RNA sequence: CGCUGAAAGCAUCUAAGCGGGAAGCCCGCCCCAAGAUGAGGCCUCCCACGGCAGCCGGUAAGGACCCGGGAAGACCA
RNA sequence: CGAUGUCGGCUCGUCGCAUCCUGGGGCUGAAGAAGGUCCCAAGGGUUGGGCUGUUCGCCCAUUAAAGCGGCACGCGAGCUG
């Protein structure tokens, strides 16, 4: 039962610097900050990254869990990356890119255009798939959840944007 | 959403959280979803 | 932020493309900018401009000082216009061109003690059926023991107009730089020969 | 024998480094030293406590949610006239009035405690213009 | 709400 | 409505953190506004005059009075 | 009770929000358009007329809408009567 306590395994070679209330994750894809409380002892091992609480305080507790994911996500940002899939559906619905950036095509009177912040990287493989990618887990998360909103899932129709692996649930109309 | 003085899951599937000091009750099916009030 | 002292001359309409364009004309150029107010200096950033040339006869000692430090003869009017920093020593209609749009301040036309019908566009009272004494009479100004006292700023009779009023938005329809005219496209505060000024416009 | 009046005195400048006191209680210091009752010869019909320069306003303390929720308030005196400012407001637009008013509310209402409050002189950011005054750094 | 004029005419 | 996320191995918009979001709120526009006695600032002008933080006298820059007037105005301004 | 003028109208507002409209939203037995229902929201807006002393109400013609209340059933040293 138990998040804080389990250990995180740390590739070769990103390297995992504490400092008083944030670590430092460095890797081959690029560095993370990851703010994390006073309370919590980040503790750095031999290809391991543990995290212990002072107490089992409730609030211990709950930023114990926190601290130790916030730290695993910063890890695997910087080796293998992250990365969301969306599948656009629906007969006008399309997407291309233009240079750096994400166009939509999805019903609208104009297409939409998305730009990427810096730390993310659109892709368009087929014309209704797109792969938001980059090291920061919640960036990464949070860019794709502003593409899906553009256009969401119908309630009536296989029809907008979907995450992949998103279940079509739709009900009758008449 | 439905708002009421007393919420209540519904189905088996409710679930009630607390968010931002109010009672909610989330649920997969769209119209138990409750906020106290 | 460009903007200009000058002189209500009239108006009247002319002919723009099968149409009347009612418009009034304005004497603006030429004026001299006579201090810069800076940030280091001042605190925040304008030009002082002067106009309408001044008989040196009527200048006494502190204004003579003020305008010789800027090798500018006298002038009878001196007001700064804000955000504008003119690369000239002198401004002129020519940072016009027709097509913009302007905003216009002038002195408005003074009504004296107003009524509230004018000053309000009060209704005023009936004309008959019995009205007793009352025909531009305010009404009610309150309510009674609750609470027992008339709003600030309730509307009401008294004094009216020569006060400052900027027209917005006004299109600029010909700039005649050879004799300082400016004409704007529909109405603007005050009397001919009422001093106003004229500003690039706020609105998008 | 009659209680001792202090003949007119010299009054002393004192300087506090508000930077991470907490707002209430650093305010009932200031007001005490303002009436002068830290001064054995306290009188209470006369102006006679210290001059009270204060630095770093804007980065003093307060518990709880009030940057939130503490609203600070204003009557104009026209219909509608009620103006709410928060504090995270009112510290982001004028902090030192964040001090300012707590402070006066813990002075004496009446000529004396409206003149007392203008003995206060509070500045956001570490600095102040009272160096001809050799204030006297004061721990609180 | 018509009531009854509890003072009469001045 | 979310992202990321423990407590609570799952889940959770939240407990740490971040996002979107109203004709409404703050700013923005227009007008008043330093009696803002917390009486602000800038430019220019006068000047350190006689007799005994005070009184009396003559001036300086300047001002008022008076007059001719004014799309300013009840008088005043 | 050695007087706190009393219904309706006019005039003039100002506030509340349990919102009539306009803005934002959840659910819908929400395909769409249009609705229902609840939530947030008081910035602004909220028509002209026939009847009747009427407030109210009914009715005609419109409207985004034709909101409901407080202010001594707001307002007679303000008018009406
Ligand atoms: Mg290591
Ligand atoms: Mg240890
Ligand atoms: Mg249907
Ligand atoms: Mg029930
Ligand atoms: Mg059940
Ligand atoms: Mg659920
Ligand atoms: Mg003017
Ligand atoms: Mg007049
Ligand atoms: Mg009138
Ligand atoms: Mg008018
Ligand atoms: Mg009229
Ligand atoms: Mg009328
Ligand atoms: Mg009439
Ligand atoms: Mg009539
Ligand atoms: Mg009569
Ligand atoms: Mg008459
Ligand atoms: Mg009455
Ligand atoms: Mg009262
Ligand atoms: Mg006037
Ligand atoms: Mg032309
Ligand atoms: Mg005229
Ligand atoms: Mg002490
Ligand atoms: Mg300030
Ligand atoms: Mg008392
Ligand atoms: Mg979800
Ligand atoms: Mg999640
Ligand atoms: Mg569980
Ligand atoms: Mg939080
Ligand atoms: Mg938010
Ligand atoms: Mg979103
Ligand atoms: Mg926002
Ligand atoms: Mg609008
Ligand atoms: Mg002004
Ligand atoms: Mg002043
Ligand atoms: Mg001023
Ligand atoms: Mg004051
Ligand atoms: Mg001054
Ligand atoms: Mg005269
Ligand atoms: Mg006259
Ligand atoms: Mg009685
Ligand atoms: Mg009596
Ligand atoms: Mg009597
Ligand atoms: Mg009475
Ligand atoms: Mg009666
Ligand atoms: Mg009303
Ligand atoms: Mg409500
Ligand atoms: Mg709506
Ligand atoms: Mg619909
Ligand atoms: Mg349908
Ligand atoms: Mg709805
Ligand atoms: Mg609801
Ligand atoms: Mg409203
Ligand atoms: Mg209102
Ligand atoms: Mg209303
Ligand atoms: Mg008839
Ligand atoms: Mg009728
Ligand atoms: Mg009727
Ligand atoms: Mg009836
Ligand atoms: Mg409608
Ligand atoms: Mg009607
Ligand atoms: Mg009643
Ligand atoms: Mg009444
Ligand atoms: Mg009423
Ligand atoms: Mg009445
Ligand atoms: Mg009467
Ligand atoms: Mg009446
Ligand atoms: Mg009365
Ligand atoms: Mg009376
Ligand atoms: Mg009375
Ligand atoms: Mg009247
Ligand atoms: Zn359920």
């Amino acid at each position: 039962s138990r998040i804080g306590r389990l250990p995180i395994p740390v590739p070769k070679g990103v390297s995992v610097e504490v400092a008083p209330g944030r670590v430092k994750v460095k890797g081959p894809k690029g560095e993370l900050e990851v703010p994390v409380s006073p309370e919590m002892r980040v503790v750095v091992e031999e290809g391991v990254v543990r995290v212990e609480r002072p107490s089992d305080e409730r609030r211990h507790k709950s930023l114990h869990g926190l601290t130790r994911t916030l730290i695993a996500n910063a890890v695997k940002g910087v080796s293998e990356g992250y990365s969301k899939e969306l599948l656009i559906k629906g007969i006008g619905y399309r997407a291309r890119l233009v240079g750096r950036a994400l166009e939509l095509t999805v019903g609208f009177s104009h297409p939409v255009v998305v730009e990427p912040p810096e730390g993310i990287t659109f892709e368009v493989p087929e014309p209704t798939r797109v792969r938001v990618s980059g090291i920061d887990k919640q960036k990464v998360g949070q860019v794709a959840a502003n593409i899906r909103a553009i256009r969401k899932p119908s309630a009536y129709h296989e029809k907008g944007i979907y995450y992949a692996g998103e279940p079509v649930r739709l009900k009758p109309g008449k | 959403m439905k708002v009421r003085a007393s919420v209540k899951r519904i189905c088996d599937k409710c679930k009630v959280i607390r968010r931002h000091g109010r009672v909610y009750v989330i649920c997969e099916n769209p119209k138990h979803k409750q906020r106290q009030g | 932020m460009k903007g200009i002292l000058g002189v209500k001359v009239g108006m009247t309409r002319i002919f723009r493309d099968d149409r009347a364009v009612p418009v009034t004309v304005i004497l603006a150029g030429p004026c001299p900018v006579v201090q810069r107010r800076t940030p280091e200096k001042d605190g925040y950033t304008a030009v002082q401009l002067g106009f309408l040339p001044q008989n040196p006869k009527r200048v006494n000692r502190p204004l003579k000082g003020h305008f010789a430090k800027a090798g500018v003869e006298p002038v009878r009017i001196l007001r700064e216009i804000r955000d504008f920093n003119p690369e000239g020593d002198t401004v002129t209609v020519e940072i016009f061109k027709p097509g913009e749009r302007v905003d216009v301040t002038g002195t408005s036309k003074g009504r004296g003690f107003a009524g509230v019908m004018k000053r309000w566009n009060f209704a005023g009272g009936p004309d008959s059926h019995g009205a007793h004494k009352i025909h531009r009479h305010p009404g009610s100004i309150g309510n009674r023991k609750t609470p027992g006292r008339v709003y600030k700023g309730k509307k009401m009779a008294g004094h009216y107009g020569a006060e400052r009023v900027t027209v917005m938005n006004l299109e600029v329809v010909d700039v005649i730089p050879e004799e300082n005219l400016l004409l704007v496209k529909g109405a603007v505060p005050g009397p001919n020969g009422g001093l106003v000024i004229v500003r690039e416009t706020k609105k998008a | 024998m009659k209680t001792y009046v202090p003949k007119q005195v010299e009054p002393r400048w004192v300087l506090i480094d508000a930077e991470g006191k907490t707002l209430g209680r650093l305010a009932t210091k200031i007001a005490t030293l303002l009436r002068g009752k830290h001064r054995p010869d306290w009188t209470p019909n006369v102006a006679m406590g210290d001059f009270v320069v204060v630095v770093n306003a804007d980065k003093i303390r307060v518990t709880g949610k009030k940057l939130e929720q503490k609203i600070y308030t204003r009557y104009s005196g026209y219909p509608g006239g009620l103006k709410k400012i928060p504090l995270e407001k009112m510290l982001a637009t004028h902090p030192e009035r964040v001090l300012e008013h707590a402070v006066k509310g813990m002075l004496p209402k009446g000529p004396l405690g409206r003149r007392l409050f203008k003995r206060l002189k509070v500045y956001a950011g570490p600095d102040h213009p009272h160096q001809a005054q050799r204030p006297e750094k004061l721990e609180v | 709400v018509d009531k009854p004029d509890y003072r009469p005419r001045p």
